[PDB]
């Protein structure tokens, strides 16, 4: 059983590597969107405060 | 003192039984071969599966 299913285990390992190859990109893209939104919002609030202070 | 025919009768029957057992020994030989082949296959399969 183990020797016969070792081929299936190797195929499943390759499939898991392939699945992780895209999940790594997707999670990083989600974090990118979150961080960019946070930075943009903070700097826009800073810009509004700077406009008032400059007035 | 000793029966000449008794010795021949014992010898022929013993030779026939030994000849049958030699053929029958291939059956015990195959049983022992299966018993040893279980461990023979395991000795390679365990390491191969671990690697």
């Amino acid at each position: 059983e183990q020797l016969a299913n070792a081929r299936r285990d190797y195929e499943a390992e390759i499939a898991r590597a392939r699945q992780e190859a895209a999940k790594i990109v997707a999670q990083a893209q989600e974090r990118a969107k979150q961080q960019e939104a946070e930075i943009i919002a903070q700097a826009r609030r800073e810009a509004e405060r700077l406009k008032e202070e400059a007035r | 003192g000793i029966n000449p025919t008794l010795f021949i009768a014992q010898l022929i029957n013993f030779l026939l039984l030994i000849f049958i057992l030699r053929a029958l020994l291939y059956r015990p030989v195959m049983n022992l071969l299966n018993e040893r082949t279980r461990r023979i296959e395991e000795s390679v399969r365990d390491a191969e599966k671990v690697r």
